[PDB]
C-alpha cells in the first residue's frame, strides 16, 4: 500500500538549519507532484513547496527564498531544506503527493499524505 | 566565360520579363514524364514525376564569343528572369534538391535560354467512379503563368512535347496508361486572360485486383447459400445457420469493397453487384423459411425449383451485368 | 530601358517597415478569393482543406509611376521589397503558399499606385462539426480573414466586388457534401490589443445520404427483417431460432463497429446511432420473444402458438412505424 | 513620411540586438499574457494536447526611446528581428508552429518611453502526462510551462501582465475539445534548476475532465447487453443443449472481441483502468453463465424435452435466473458509485 | 591562424563557382564512392526502399591549389557552397534528405594540389520496381542510379574510386531490413541519352530476397489448419447434419477472411501472387469438403443415428478420408517444389 | 557600450571556416545531455523519439575577452557567426531543433574563451529490436554522437562530468517500458576518410508485461479452459460439442489477428506467438478429441465414456504443464 514517511524535525534553535525528508513506497511518484504542507495549531494547512516531474519548484510567499524543495526521483523521495527558521515556523509538516488537479497549491488536489513531522523552534 | 557571364548580368534586371512592353514572351515547353505514380481514388489525385523544360528568348542574354552555348548549373537560375509557371491542378508539388537543385540552365549566343528542372507533382484528378471497377479516366495536368496574362506570356508546345519512358517502372498498379494528348486554351480569371497548357493522361483500370478481392469472394458466398437447397429440409438448424451466416458474411464483404473508394453517394458497378449478391443470399434464407413453414403446417417441391431457379437467375444476372459494363 | 529606371526609382528610399499613409488614415485593402478546390472535409480531424487564389488590392502612393501606360507585372520576388498586408486566417491550422515552379505569388503595379497581390494558398481550416443529426446533418465551415498587427485605425478590409468577391463555389464537387450556399461577412473583432477588421467566408454543407443508405441503413433493415423469420419457425427448433436470433444480434454489432471506426469519439448519440440502437432493440426483442415462447411451453406447460402469430404482425408494424417516425423527424 | 523613417534609422543606429536590454546593469523584466483562441484536441495515445494562443510579451528597452508625432509605432513585424526579443520557449512543448501565413503572425509596437509590445500567434503541442487508472472517468491537469532558454533569472525574469488569474484568457467559443471538458485553468510561476543555471518558469495548468458519453455508448452498453444476453440462456429448457451452448460460446466470443478492442486509443499502460475492471467482471458473468449450463447439462438425465417420465426444471437454473441478474445489478451499483 | 585565413581568401579571390573545373580544356572527372551505413526498410506498398549513405565525391580543381604548412585543408562545410561541386542527383530517387543536425552533414577537404574530397550524409528513397508474381518467395534487384543533372558526358564523367565492387561498401551491422536479406550488390556504370544530351550514369543493384517466415506463420499455416479442420467432418456420422454443416460453413468463411487479409501487405496489383494460388487451392479443398457432405446428406435416408433400420457409413465419407488428405499433401509437395 | 565594443572586436577578423587551433592540437569538446523525454518507442518503425538539451563546451581562444567579469549570454543568432562542432547523430532518422518562439539555442561566452553552446533537439533514432522474446524482451537503444568532418587529429569528444554527463533518465516514465540502466561510451570509429571520435548513449529498456496479460494471455487462457467444457457433455451432443470446439478455434484466430495488426512483419517466432500456437493446438486437439469419440461410437461401434473422462484430466494437466515450461523459459 502507498505510504509516505516524513523524517527529521524535532526541536531546532532559532536560525538553525533543519532538513525534512519524505520517503514514499507502494507507488512510483515520478509523474506525480510531491509537495510539503505545514499546519500551525488552530490553523488550516498552508502550502509550502512543490516539485513536479520537470523539476519545477513552486513556493508559498511566506517561505520563498528560505525553504528549498528537492526530489530524488531514483529514491522516490522529496526533501525540504529549512533555513532561516523562526518560532512562527513551528507546526506539523506534512508530505503530500498528487496530480495537482484544480491547482498544485490546494491541499484537496493531493491524494496521498504522510503522517506528519513536528518541527519546533524554541526562542 | 567569367567575363561573358559578368557582362550579361551587368545592368540586368531579373524583375522584368524580356521584351516587356513590346510583345508577349513566347515560351516553348517540353515534358519528359519520368513516371506516373499511384492513382489515389480517395483523395482524387495521382502522382507524376517529370523533367519540365522551358525555352524562351532573352535579348539581354545575347553575347558575341567563340563559344556558342553556356552550359550552367542552377547557380545562375536565380539571377536571370524565369517564367512563373505553376501547375493549376497540383495539390502538392516539390522540386528536387539532392544533392543539389535539380535544375539546368543553358544560354545560347543568340539569347535563347533553355531552363529545365525535375518536379514531382500531386495533381488533382476528379474521378467519376461510375462503372467502377471498370472505369476509365483522363487525368489532366494543367500549367500556366501565375501573374503574366496572354498579353505578356504565351506558352506553346514544341514538336516533341510530352515524352514517356518505358511505362514499366511506373507505379500504376491498378491502371494502365493508354495514351496522352496535349491542349492549349485561354482561361479568364479575375486578374486577366491566361494561356493554359493541359496534358491529359488516359488511364483504364485493371479489374484484376477487384476480381480477387470482391467479385470472387462474393460469388462463392452466393454459391454457398445454394448448398442448403440440397440439404434435407428436416435439418432446421443446418439450413438456418447456413442461411443467416451467409448473409452475415455478405455484410462484411460489402464494407471491404468500398474501403478504397471515396464515400461517393451514387451507386457504382461494384455496389450493384454486391447488392444483388445480398438479395440472392437473403432470398435463400427466405426460401427455406417459406418451405419450413408450409411443410410443418406444388409448394412442397420448392427445393427442386430453388435448385434450378437460383443458379439460373444468378447466371442470368451475370450475363446482363458483365455485358452492360464491358460492351454497352 | 526606361521601365528599369522607373522601377529602380520606385524602390529607392522605400520604407517597407511603414504602411501606406503610415501616420494618416487607414489603408483600405480589398479582397477577393477564387476557390480552386475544397477537399478532405474531415469529421475525425474537425477541419477542411481549401485551395484558393487569394488576391489583395490596395493603393500605395509611394509606388505611383508615370510615363508608362502599362500595368507592370513584376517578378514575384519584388513582393519581398514592398509592403503587403499582414493578413492571416484565425481558424487556420496548417497552410502553405505553393512554390512550383516558383512561389505562386503575383505582384502587379498600376500607374496610380495600386498594387494587386495574388497568392495561391492551400489551408487546412478548423471546422467544429455538430454530429447530433449525422449523417443527415448540415455543417457550416467558415474561413476567418483578419489583420494581425494593424488595428482598424491602420487598415480596413472589404470584399472587392461585394457578393461576387468569392468565385468558384459552384464548380466545387465534394463526394460527401453539397455546398448549399456561401456568405461573405465584414465586421470588426476586439482583442486586448485593439480592434481589428475581419472578413468571414462561410459555406453551408449538406451531407449526402446516398452513401449511408447502402452502407449502414440497408444492411440494418435487411438484418431486422431476417430476424422475423424465426417467428415462422416451429417452436420445437430451439437451435434454429437461437442461431438465427444470435446471429442477427451479432450482425448489428459488426455494422456499428464498421461505422464507428470511421468517426471521431464524440460523447453524444448521433442520428445513425439512434437508428442502430433501434434496430438492435428489435433484433434483441425477437430473440427474447423465443425465450419467452420456450419458457412458456416448457417452464409452464406442465398459448404458445398465439405469441408467434402476435409477433408476426407486431414486429413488422412497429419497425415500419419506427422508421416512419425516424425519417420524418430527421428528413 | 520620411519623419518616421528617420526615427527608425536613429533607433537602429548603433543598436546591438545580441545584447539584452540592461545587460550587466539590471534584470530584464518581461511581462506576459496568453489569449487562448482555441484549446485544441487532446490525444490520449500521445499524452499530448494542442493549444492555439496569442502569446504576448512586453518589456522595456531604453535604447528604443523616441520623440515624434505618434506615441506608439505599430510597425511591420520585420522590425522585430532587428531588435532584441526574449528567447521564450515552452518546456513541455513537443512540436510547435509559429504561424506565418500570409505573413509572420507577429506584431511589434514601440511606445515613446521605450516599452515594447511583441505578440505572436502560436500553435503549441504540449506534453500532458496522464494517469489513466480511473479512465474513462478520469481528470487531468495539463500544464503549459514556458520561460527563457538562455537567460537565467539573474538576467531575465518573467511576470504575468495583469493578475495571474486574468493573464490567461480563453475564448468563449474556441473549444476544439471532443471528449474533454475544460473546467478551468490555474496560473502559476516557479523556478527550475538545470545544468546551465536557475530559470524562471511560468506555468498554466488546464484542468480537463473526460466526458463519459462515448464509452457508455460504445463499450459499457455493449458489455451490459452481452451479459443480459448470456443470462437469457437460463430461461431455456435444459434439453436445448445446442441452443444453450450457442448462447454461451457466442457471448464469450463477443466479450473477447470487446476486451481486446477497448484499449485501442490508449497508451499501453501496465496497470488496469476502471474500464478494464468492468469488462473483466462482465467477462466473468458471461463465462460463469456457460459454466452454469455445463453443470445443468451434467445433471440432465433424458435427451428428450417435455412434449413415460421427463426431466425436471433445474434448481441451478431456477436460482441462476435470480442470482445472476441480482449480482450483476449489485456490481453496477458498487462500480458506478466507486468511480462517479 | 591568420596564415590560413589569407590562403582561403587568396583561393576564393577571383574564383567563379559557376564554372566547372577545366572548362574548355578537359572533361571534369568525378570519382565517386558510397558507404552504406544502413540499408533501410523496403516498402512494398510504395515499391521503394530507404538507404542511409556517406556519398563521397572527389575531383581535381587547379584553381584551388595552395602552398602552406598543412598539405590538406579540412574545412567547415560552409566553404563548399563557395566553390563548384558536382550536381549529382539520383535518377530513381523520390524524396531524399540531406541531414542538417546539428550542422550540415558535409565535409570538404582540399589537398595542396587542388584535389577535393566532398562527402555528405544522405537518406535516399529510391524506386524499386517489383514483380510480385512469386510473392512471398520473390527476389528483387533494387537499383540506385545517379549522375550529373546538367553536365553531359562531354563535360562531367563519373568513375568509381576503386574497383567498382569495392566502391560500394555496406556497413557490417547496418541492416534495417525486416522482410528481406541483402545478398550483395552489383556495381556498374553506363550512358543515358535524353533530349538534352548523353549523360554518364552510375548504377548499383542491391539484390534482395524476401524472408518467408512471416507469411508461413501468418498465412500458410492458418490456411493449412483450416483445410485440415474442414476434413475432420469426414469422420463424423452422417446424421450429425448441424455439426457437419458448421464444419463446412466456418472453414469456408475462415478461408474467405484469410484471402482478404493476405493482400494487405502488397500494392493492389492486378495479377495473382504465388500466395493467391495457395489460398485459391485451399479454398477449393475447403469448399469441396462441404460439397462432399451435401452429397452425403442427399443419400442419407434416416434422420436418426445409430443407438428399426439404420443408415450405413457413407462410401463417400470412407473415400474422402483418404482422397482429401492425400490430394492436399500432393498439392503441397508440388507447390513447394515449384517455388522453393 | 563596453560590452558592445568587446563583442565587435571578438567577431572582427574571426574566421568561421577555421576551427580553434586550426593548425595545431585538436580541440577538446565536452558534452552533456539533459533528457527531457523519451516517447514513441515503436517496434513497427524500429525507432524511438528523444527530446534532450544537448550542451557542448569547448575553448576558443579567439573569443577570449577581458574587462568584463560576466559570462556573456548572447542572442542565439550569434551562433551563426561562430565556429561550432559539426556534431551529428549517426542513427538519427529525423531530428529538428525546436524553433518556438525562437530557435531553441543558447550561446554563452566566458572570459577565458570557453563557449557553452546548447540546443533543444527532438530526434527519432533508429533502434533495431530483437523481438524473439516479445513481449518479455529487453531492448537496448543507443544514440551515437560523432564528428562529421573532423578526425581525431582535429577534434576530441568527451562526456563532461563523466558518468553524470547525462541527467533526467530517472525522471523518464515510459508507459510500456522500464529503463533499467544507461551507459556512456567514448571511443573511436574508423572510416575510409579517417578515424572519428564517437560518444555513445545507450539505454536498456524492459517491457512491462501487464498490458499483454489483459490483452492476449488471459483471453487465450480462458478460451483454452472453455474448450474443456465439451469433455463434460454427452458424446451424442454433436451439435453442441462441435459448436463449442469450432468457436474456440475461431476465437483464437481473432486474438492473434488483433495482435498481428499491431506489430511489424517479422520473419521469426516471438514468445507471444509461441503461446498462441500452444493455446491453438490445445483448442484444436480438444475439437479433434470429439471427432475421435464420435468415430469410435458411430463409425466403429457397429469405451466412449472413458475417453471423455480421460480428457478431463489430461487437457487441464498438460496445459498447466505447458504454462510451467513456457513461463520458466521466458520469465
Ligand atoms: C513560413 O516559414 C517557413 C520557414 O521559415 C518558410 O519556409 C521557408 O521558405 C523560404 C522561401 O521559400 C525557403 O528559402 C528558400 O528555399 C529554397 C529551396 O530550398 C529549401 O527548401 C527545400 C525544400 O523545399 C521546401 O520549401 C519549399 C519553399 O521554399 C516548398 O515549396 C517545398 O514544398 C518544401 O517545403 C529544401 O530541400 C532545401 O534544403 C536544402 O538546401 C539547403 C540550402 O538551401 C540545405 O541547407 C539543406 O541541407 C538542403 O540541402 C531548402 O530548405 C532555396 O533554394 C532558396 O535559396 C535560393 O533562393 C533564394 C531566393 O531569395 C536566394 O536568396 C538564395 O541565395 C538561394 O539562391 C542561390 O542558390 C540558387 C540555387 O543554386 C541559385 O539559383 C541562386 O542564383 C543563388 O545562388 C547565389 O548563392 C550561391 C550560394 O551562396 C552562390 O554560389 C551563387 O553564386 C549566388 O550568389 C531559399 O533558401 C526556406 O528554405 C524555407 N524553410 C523551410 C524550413 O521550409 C515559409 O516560406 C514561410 N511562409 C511564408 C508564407 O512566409
Ligand atoms: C455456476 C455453477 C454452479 C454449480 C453448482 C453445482 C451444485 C450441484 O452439485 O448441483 C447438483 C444439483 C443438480 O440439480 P438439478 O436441478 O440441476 O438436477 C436435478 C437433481 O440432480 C435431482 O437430484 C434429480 O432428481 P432425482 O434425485 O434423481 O429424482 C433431477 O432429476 P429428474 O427429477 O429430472 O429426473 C435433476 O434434474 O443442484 C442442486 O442440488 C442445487 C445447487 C444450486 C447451486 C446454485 C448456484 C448459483
Ligand atoms: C465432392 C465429392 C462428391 C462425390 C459424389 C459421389 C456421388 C455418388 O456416386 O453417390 C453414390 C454413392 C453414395 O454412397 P453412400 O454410401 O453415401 O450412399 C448409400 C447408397 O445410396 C446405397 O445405394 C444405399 O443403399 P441401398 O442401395 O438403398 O440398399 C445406402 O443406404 P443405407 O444403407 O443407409 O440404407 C446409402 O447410404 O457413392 C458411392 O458409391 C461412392 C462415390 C465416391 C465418389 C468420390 C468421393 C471422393
Ligand atoms: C439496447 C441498446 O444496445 C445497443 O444498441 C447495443 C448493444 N451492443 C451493441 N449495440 C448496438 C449494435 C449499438 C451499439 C452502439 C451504438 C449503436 C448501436
Ligand atoms: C499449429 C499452429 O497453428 C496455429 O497456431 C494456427 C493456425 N491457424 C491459426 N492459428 C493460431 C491462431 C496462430 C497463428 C499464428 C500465430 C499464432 C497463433
Ligand atoms: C500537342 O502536341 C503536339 C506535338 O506533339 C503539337 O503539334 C500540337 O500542336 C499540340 N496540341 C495543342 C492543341 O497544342
Ligand atoms: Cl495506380
Ligand atoms: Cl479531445
Ligand atoms: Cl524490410
Amino acid at each position: 500500500q502507498v505510504q509516505l514517511q516524513e523524517s527529521g524535525g524535532g526541536l531546532v534553535q532559532k536560525y538553525g538549519s533543519l532538513r525534512v525528508s519524505c520517503a514514499a513506497s507502494g507507488r512510483t511518484f515520478t509523474t506525480y507532484i510531491m509537495a510539503w504542507f505545514r499546519q500551525a495549531p488552530g490553523k488550516e494547512r498552508e502550502f509550502l513547496a512543490a516539485m513536479d516531474q520537470g523539476r519545477i519548484q513552486y513556493y508559498g510567499d511566506s517561505v520563498r527564498g528560505r525553504f528549498t524543495i528537492s526530489r530524488d526521483y531514483a529514491k522516490n523521495s522529496v526533501d525540504l531544506q529549512l533555513d532561516g527558521l523562526r518560532p512562527e515556523d513551528t507546526a506539523v509538516y506534512y508530505c503530500a503527493a498528487g496530480a495537482g488537479f484544480w491547482g498544485l497549491r490546494t491541499a484537496s488536489s493531493y491524494h496521498y499524505w504522510g503522517q506528519g513531522t513536528q518541527v519546533t523552534v524554541s526562542s | 566565360v567569367t567575363v561573358i557571364l559578368n557582362n550579361l548580368l551587368e545592368g540586368y534586371d531579373n524583375k522584368l520579363r524580356p521584351d516587356i512592353g513590346v510583345k508577349p514572351t513566347l515560351i516553348h515547353t517540353d515534358m519528359y514524364v519520368n513516371s506516373i505514380g499511384p492513382v489515389n481514388a480517395i483523395n482524387m489525385e495521382y502522382t507524376i514525376d517529370i523533367f519540365f523544360a522551358q525555352t524562351w528568348y532573352d535579348r539581354r542574354l545575347k553575347f558575341n564569343s567563340t563559344i556558342k552555348v553556356l552550359r550552367l548549373n542552377s547557380n545562375m537560375v536565380g539571377k536571370i528572369w524565369i517564367p512563373d509557371t505553376f501547375f493549376r491542378n497540383s495539390k502538392k508539388a516539390d522540386a528536387h534538391w539532392i544533392t543539389t537543385p535539380n535544375r539546368m540552365l543553358r544560354i545560347w549566343n543568340d539569347g535563347r535560354v533553355l531552363y529545365t528542372l525535375r518536379l514531382t507533382i500531386d495533381a488533382e484528378c476528379q474521378l467519376q467512379l461510375h462503372n467502377f471497377p471498370m472505369d476509365e479516366h483522363s487525368c489532366p495536368l494543367e500549367f500556366s503563368s501565375y501573374g503574366y496574362p496572354r498579353e505578356e506570356i504565351v506558352y506553346q508546345w514544341k514538336r516533341s512535347s510530352v515524352e514517356v519512358g518505358d511505362t514499366r517502372s511506373w507505379r500504376l498498379y491498378q491502371f494502365s496508361f493508354v495514351g496522352l494528348r496535349n491542349t492549349t486554351e485561354v482561361v479568364k480569371t479575375t486578374s486577366g486572360d491566361y494561356v493554359v497548357m493541359s496534358v491529359y493522361f488516359d488511364l483504364s483500370r485493371r479489374m484484376g485486383y477487384f476480381t480477387i478481392q470482391t467479385y470472387i469472394p462474393c460469388t462463392l458466398i452466393v454459391v454457398l447459400s445454394w448448398v442448403s437447397f440440397w440439404i434435407n429440409k428436416d435439418a432446421v438448424p443446418a439450413r438456418t445457420s447456413l442461411g443467416i451466416t451467409t448473409v452475415l458474411t455478405m455484410t462484411t464483404l460489402s464494407t471491404i469493397a468500398r474501403k478504397s473508394l471515396p464515400k461517393v453517394s451514387y451507386v457504382t458497378a461494384m455496389d450493384l453487384f454486391v447488392s444483388v449478391c445480398f438479395i440472392f443470399v437473403f432470398s435463400a434464407l427466405v426460401e427455406y423459411g417459406t418451405l419450413h413453414y408450409f411443410v410443418s403446417n406444388r409448394i412442397a417441391k420448392m427445393d427442386s425449383y430453388a435448385r434450378i431457379f437460383f443458379p439460373t437467375a444468378f447466371c442470368l444476372f451475370n450475363l446482363v451485368y458483365w455485358v452492360s459494363y464491358l460492351y454497352l | 530601358s526606361f521601365v528599369k529606371e522607373t522601377v529602380d526609382k520606385l524602390l529607392k528610399g522605400y520604407d517597407i517597415r511603414l504602411r501606406p499613409d503610415f501616420g494618416g488614415p487607414p489603408v483600405c485593402v480589398g479582397m477577393n478569393i477564387d476557390i480552386a478546390s475544397i477537399d478532405m472535409v474531415s469529421e475525425v480531424n474537425m477541419d477542411y482543406t481549401l485551395t484558393m487564389y487569394f488576391q489583395q488590392y490596395w493603393r500605395d502612393k509611394r509606388l505611383a509611376y508615370s510615363g508608362i501606360p502599362l500595368n507592370l507585372t513584376l517578378d514575384n520576388r519584388v513582393a519581398d521589397q514592398l509592403w503587403v498586408p499582414d493578413t492571416y486566417f484565425l481558424n487556420d491550422k496548417k497552410s502553405f503558399v505553393h512554390g512550383v515552379t516558383v512561389k505562386n505569388r503575383m505582384i502587379r503595379l498600376h500607374p496610380d499606385g495600386t498594387v494587386l497581390y495574388g497568392l495561391r494558398i492551400t489551408t487546412t481550416a478548423a471546422c467544429m462539426m455538430d454530429l447530433r443529426r449525422y449523417p443527415l446533418d448540415e455543417q457550416n465551415c467558415t474561413l476567418e480573414i483578419e489583420s494581425y498587427g494593424y488595428t482598424t485605425d491602420d487598415i480596413e478590409f472589404y470584399w472587392r466586388g461585394g457578393d461576387k468577391a468569392v468565385t468558384g463555389v459552384e464548380r466545387i464537387e465534394l463526394p460527401q457534401f453539397s455546398i448549399v450556399e456561401h456568405r461573405l461577412v465584414s465586421r470588426n473583432v476586439v482583442f486586448a490589443t485593439g480592434a481589428y477588421p475581419r472578413l468571414s467566408l462561410s459555406f453551408r454543407l449538406k451531407r449526402n445520404i446516398g452513401y449511408f443508405i447502402l452502407q449502414t441503413y440497408m444492411p440494418s433493415i435487411l438484418i431486422t427483417i431476417l430476424s422475423w423469420v424465426s417467428f415462422w419457425i416451429n417452436y420445437d427448433a430451439s437451435a434454429a431460432r437461437v442461431a438465427l436470433g444470435i446471429t442477427t444480434v451479432l450482425t448489428m454489432t459488426t455494422i456499428n463497429t464498421h461505422l464507428r471506426e470511421t468517426l471521431p469519439k464524440i460523447p453524444y448519440v448521433k442520428a445513425i446511432d439512434m437508428y442502430l440502437m433501434g434496430c438492435f432493440v428489435f433484433v434483441f426483442l425477437a430473440l427474447l420473444e423465443y425465450a419467452f415462447v420456450n419458457y412458456i411451453f416448457f417452464g409452464r406447460g406442465p398459448d404458445v402458438n398465439a405469441i408467434d402469430r402476435w409477433s408476426r404482425i407486431v414486429f413488422p408494424f412497429t419497425f415500419s412505424l419506427f422508421n416512419l417516425v425516424y425519417w420524418l423527424y430527421y428528413v | 513620411t520620411t519623419v518616421f523613417t528617420r526615427i527608425l534609422d536613429r533607433l537602429l543606429d548603433g543598436y546591438d540586438n545580441r545584447l539584452r536590454p540592461g545587460l550587466g546593469e539590471r534584470v530584464t523584466e518581461v511581462k506576459t499574457d496568453i489569449f487562448v483562441t482555441s484549446f485544441g484536441p487532446v490525444s490520449d495515445h500521445d499524452m499530448e494536447y494542442t493549444i492555439d494562443v496569442f502569446f504576448r510579451q512586453s518589456w522595456k528597452d531604453e535604447r528604443l526611446k523616441f520623440k515624434g508625432p505618434m506615441t506608439v509605432l505599430r510597425l511591420n513585424n520585420l522590425m522585430a528581428s532587428k531588435i532584441w526579443t526574449p528567447d521564450t520557449f515552452f518546456h513541455n512543448g513537443k512540436k510547435s508552429v509559429a504561424h506565418n501565413m500570409t505573413m509572420p503572425n507577429k506584431l511589434l509596437r514601440i511606445t515613446e518611453d521605450g516599452t515594447l509590445l511583441y505578440t505572436m500567434r502560436l500553435t503549441v503541442r504540449a506534453e500532458c502526462p496522464m494517469h489513466l487508472e480511473d479512465f474513462p472517468m478520469d481528470a487531468h491537469a495539463c500544464p503549459l510551462k514556458f520561460g527563457s532558454y538562455a537567460y537565467t533569472r539573474a538576467e531575465v525574469v518573467y511576470e504575468w501582465t495583469r493578475e495571474p488569474a486574468r493573464s490567461v484568457v480563453v475564448a468563449e467559443d474556441g473549444s476544439r475539445l471532443n471528449q474533454y471538458d475544460l473546467l478551468g485553468q490555474t496560473v502559476d510561476s516557479g523556478i527550475v534548476q538545470s545544468s546551465t543555471g536557475e530559470y524562471v518558469v511560468m506555468t498554466t495548468h488546464f484542468h480537463l475532465k473526460r466526458k463519459i458519453g462515448y464509452f457508455v455508448i460504445q463499450t459499457y452498453l455493449p458489455c451490459i447487453m452481452t451479459v443480459i444476453l448470456s443470462q437469457v440462456s437460463f430461461w431455456l429448457n435444459r434439453e436445448s443443449v445446442p441452443a444453450r451452448t450457442v448462447f454461451g460460446v457466442t457471448t464469450v466470443l463477443t466479450m473477447t472481441t470487446l476486451s481486446i478492442s477497448a484499449r485501442n486509443s490508449l497508451p499501453k499502460v501496465a496497470y488496469a483502468t476502471a474500464m478494464d475492471w468492468f469488462i473483466a467482471v462482465c467477462y466473468a458473468f458471461v463465462f460463469s453463465a456457460l459454466i452454469e449450463f455445463a453443470t445443468v447439462n451434467y445433471f440432465t438425465k433424458r435427451g428428450y424435452a417435455w412434449d413415460k417420465t421427463f426431466n425436471s426444471v433445474s434448481k441451478i437454473d431456477r436460482l441462476s435466473r435470480i442470482a445472476f441478474p441480482l449480482l450483476f445489478g449489485i456490481f453496477n451499483l458498487v462500480y458506478w458509485a466507486t468511480y462517479l
